[PDB]
């Protein structure tokens, strides 16, 4: 019986959106994007 | 060019506190439009997914169909590709090949369903999770940690798959004709005994197939221990390999900070020596103030470029060794 | 240096067998083979890859003169040869015996002749002992 | 000898882009001939395995029966064994003892079945996976990582097997007479309670045997935690041990590259000093060009023999220490 | 019922042939086979 079965798809996509929402914040808050300027 | 060079920093490789709000509240639109798209297959919550979800999908493909063209037109601010013929190698970037497939295939599926139809929207709505994680900064880590550790991974997968191919054949020879407690035969074919091998070599243990004859339980015991070890190996291998690559990026990211603060000191100390020759006199009376003023700021920046290291207690092999050479050098 | 900067250019274009200003890397594979070397084309293309700093392959001495104008005796190429002994050093001090130096001389890299390697360690083992020190050799290589 | 020394490099320890095509498209013949040999026990796909599979097996043993003799005749290009009496110690190499067993035993089984017969072909067709992985380069890694770590492996297997022998006896004393929910008794003997011990000590958890009395569940809990740790230990142990041995081969493999480029510099610098004495004059006018020419190539090779290290940022304990001694040494 | 039961033996022997096909490529692309020439 699927009584509260929306809760599981509410939960797992939430815990995936959290682990994505710290991966886009981890590149928004990045400092520079210079590809080849490090060893020069 | 300034009307186009800023958009390339706003959509791709983005930065700034509002780029997070753009590229996350698009992802929190894909997520709700996926949860409502997949709460329709519950057969009891299927009433929630009405036709307004379909029109919220067609306005979504309307939004992405101009988003891709905005990112295509704003691609000419790059030294790697210019114009229109050069920009085709911008569309070799596999996140863009994924995105083009997403927008055009979802548009094609929405056209034929508007003149198993709704089922194709689920796959091309799952695929839109991947295209908002930009820069591919996650797969570049894994595809290099696996490549550094190719020897041990190939070794343990070869040994584990050899143990799985071998010892899940002896179980089938020991259990080819034996019935369950409920009247069926578990290990009917080789594929049943191999489903068992994969399942018991990764320590799942579902319980649909357990060997009943007492010869097969011994082989299951032996192969259980001696291949559970070799299949649990890559967790530890990649666990060392992931924590050793981020520490190899926090070396060069600090070394990229050290160089402009080791340039701003020498280029300013030469300026502080050049006080002899750069009414033209009182204009030179003021520059001796500023060439001594900013030199101390550069001096503070250089000492802030080496003293904060990062895991900052890594001087624990060379505690006295950095001083025991210098005091010898002063004599 | 004023007496050598003229007659060296007679030997510079001597490999092309003509008067053109060409180092003749394609003809160097015939000139060195006539001298008695006969290398492969891979090592032949590797010669002007670092010898000619211009990059074409045949030059009117921008770097063919700079190859002559690199004495290989100052303190910029005197520690790099001194590191080559340190790969062979065991237990410090530059222990290298005449037997070990003959073992490494006739076996690895680009080998010498026996009439060369037999007398190579002669002036570096003037004491006659089992230690051909590197400092006694680079002092002989100080004029190299 | 040149008609035989090249075959020994073509079959054993092979190298070159066509040796991969030989030694892999033999393995991709064994693989298809195994998949078709083991899709015959499905009782519904058994029609595919006709007699042409048997004749494809007899031409396969025809191919291997001359392959072994080719590798035997091409063995005399080795300093370890020569002739015919010496070559018997080439057949002590256990990959060749495996291969001889494979070819002769499969030939013997094919002869008696041509004048449970087809069942023996499955084992001697699984065994031909092992003999195409040449050089034994995988088992030499594992047999040395286990030998280096013999102390910790013997320790944790002794503690885990002691916990399994002890605490899977208390469960049998707590569950000797108790029936299931379906009318049978699970822990009938000690062997049933030990099957349970191995199964629950490796975290499989099939579910055929769960202790029903509430005394046994407590013992199962205690022994579960306190022996799952000691049986999950060797994964981490061998995971460190495999990634530490390949890094101990990429030290000596770079040190084997450094030595001929630290020989090609000294042997050429002596040549560059020997300009005094090697018409005999203009022949010596040309050698001063080449002894200065190839010396720079050797100089580039020596700096390419030490500067590319390998995990190439390993100078992070001795950053300033390689320079802080040399600048002291110049004073 | 063994309806698509060829797929499992198609899959597992494929994922074994991949892990073998990087072990023979790992020795074909090897550089030298000199047994005892390292410390001399
Ligand atoms: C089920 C589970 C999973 C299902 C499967 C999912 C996988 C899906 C997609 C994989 C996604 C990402 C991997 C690659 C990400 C990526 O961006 O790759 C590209 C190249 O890619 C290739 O050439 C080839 C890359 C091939 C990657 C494999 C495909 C990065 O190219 P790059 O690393 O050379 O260049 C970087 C940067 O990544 C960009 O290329 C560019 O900066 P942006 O303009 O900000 O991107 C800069 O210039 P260059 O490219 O000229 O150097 C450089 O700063
Ligand atoms: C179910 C799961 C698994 C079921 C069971 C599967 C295991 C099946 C077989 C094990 C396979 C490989 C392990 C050994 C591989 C192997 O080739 O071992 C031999 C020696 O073996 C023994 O003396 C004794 C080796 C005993 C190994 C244990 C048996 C290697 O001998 P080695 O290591 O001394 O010599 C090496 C090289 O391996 C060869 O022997 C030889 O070069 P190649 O001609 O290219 O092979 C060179 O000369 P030397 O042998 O004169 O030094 C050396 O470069
Ligand atoms: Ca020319
Ligand atoms: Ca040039």
């Amino acid at each position: 019986r699927d009584d509260n079965s929306y809760m599981y798809i509410l939960f797992v996509m939430f815990l995936f959106a959290v682990t994505v929402g710290s991966l886009i914040l981890g590149y928004t808050r990045s400092r520079k994007v210079d590809k080849r300027s490090d060893p020069y | 060019t300034h009307v186009q060079g800023r958009v390339y920093n706003f959509l791709e490789r983005p930065t700034g506190w509002k780029c997070f709000v753009y590229h996350f509240a698009v992802f929190l639109i894909v997520l709700v439009c996926l949860i409502f798209s997949v709460l329709s297959t519950i057969e009891q919550y299927a009433a929630l997914a009405t036709g307004t979800l379909f029109w919220m999908e067609i306005v979504l493909v309307v939004f992405f169909g101009t988003e891709y063209v905005v990112r295509l037109w704003s691609a000419g601010c790059r030294s790697k590709y210019v114009g229109l013929w050069g920009r085709l190698r911008f569309a070799r970037k596999p996140i863009s090949i994924i995105d083009l497939i997403v927008v055009v295939a979802s548009m094609v599926v929405l056209c034929v369903g508007s003149k198993s139809a709704i089922r194709g929207i689920r796959f091309l709505q799952i695929l839109r999770m991947l295209h908002v994680d930009r820069q591919g900064g996650t797969w570049r880590l894994l595809g290099s940690v696996v490549f550094i550790h190719r020897q041990e991974l190939i070794t343990t997968l070869y040994i584990g798959f050899l143990g799985l191919i071998f010892s899940s054949y002896f179980v089938y020879l020991a259990e080819k004709d034996a019935v369950n407690e409920s009247g069926r035969v578990e290990f009917g074919s080789y594929a049943d005994a191999l489903w068992w091998g994969v399942v018991t070599v990764t320590t799942i243990g579902y319980g649909d197939k357990v060997p009943q004859t007492w010869v097969g339980k011994t082989i299951a015991s032996c192969f259980s221990v001696f291949a559970i070890s070799f299949f649990a190996l890559p967790a530890g291998i990649l666990g060392s390999g992931f924590a050793l690559k981020v520490q190899q990026k926090q070396r060069q990211k600090h070394f990229n900070r050290q160089i402009p603060a080791a340039a701003s000191l020498i280029q300013t100390a030469w300026r502080c020596y050049a006080a002899e020759n750069p009414l033209r006199e009182h204009h030179r009376a003021t520059i001796k103030v500023i060439r001594r003023m900013q030199y101390f700021v550069a001096k503070k920046k250089f000492q802030q470029a080496r003293k904060p290291y990062d895991i900052e207690q890594y001087s624990q092999g060379h505690l006295n060794l950095m001083v025991r050479i210098k005091e010898l050098q002063r004599r | 240096t004023e007496e050598q900067i003229a007659e060296f250019k007679e030997a510079f274009s001597l490999f092309d067998k003509d008067g053109d200003g060409t180092i003749t890397t394609k003809e160097l594979g015939t000139v060195m083979r006539s001298l008695g070397q006969n290398p492969t084309e891979a090592e032949l293309q590797d010669m002007i890859n670092e010898v000619d700093a211009d990059g074409n392959g045949t030059i009117d001495f921008p770097e063919f003169l700079t190859m002559m104008a690199r004495k290989m005796k100052d303190t910029d190429s005197e520690e790099e040869i001194r590191e080559a002994f340190r790969v062979f050093d065991k237990d410090g001090n530059g222990y290298i015996s005449a037997a070990e130096l003959r073992h490494v001389m006739t076996n690895l890299g680009e080998k010498l002749t026996d009439e060369e390697v037999d007398e190579m360690i002669r002036e570096a083992d003037i004491d006659g002992d089992g230690q051909v020190n590197y400092e006694e050799f680079v002092q002989m290589m100080t004029a190299k």
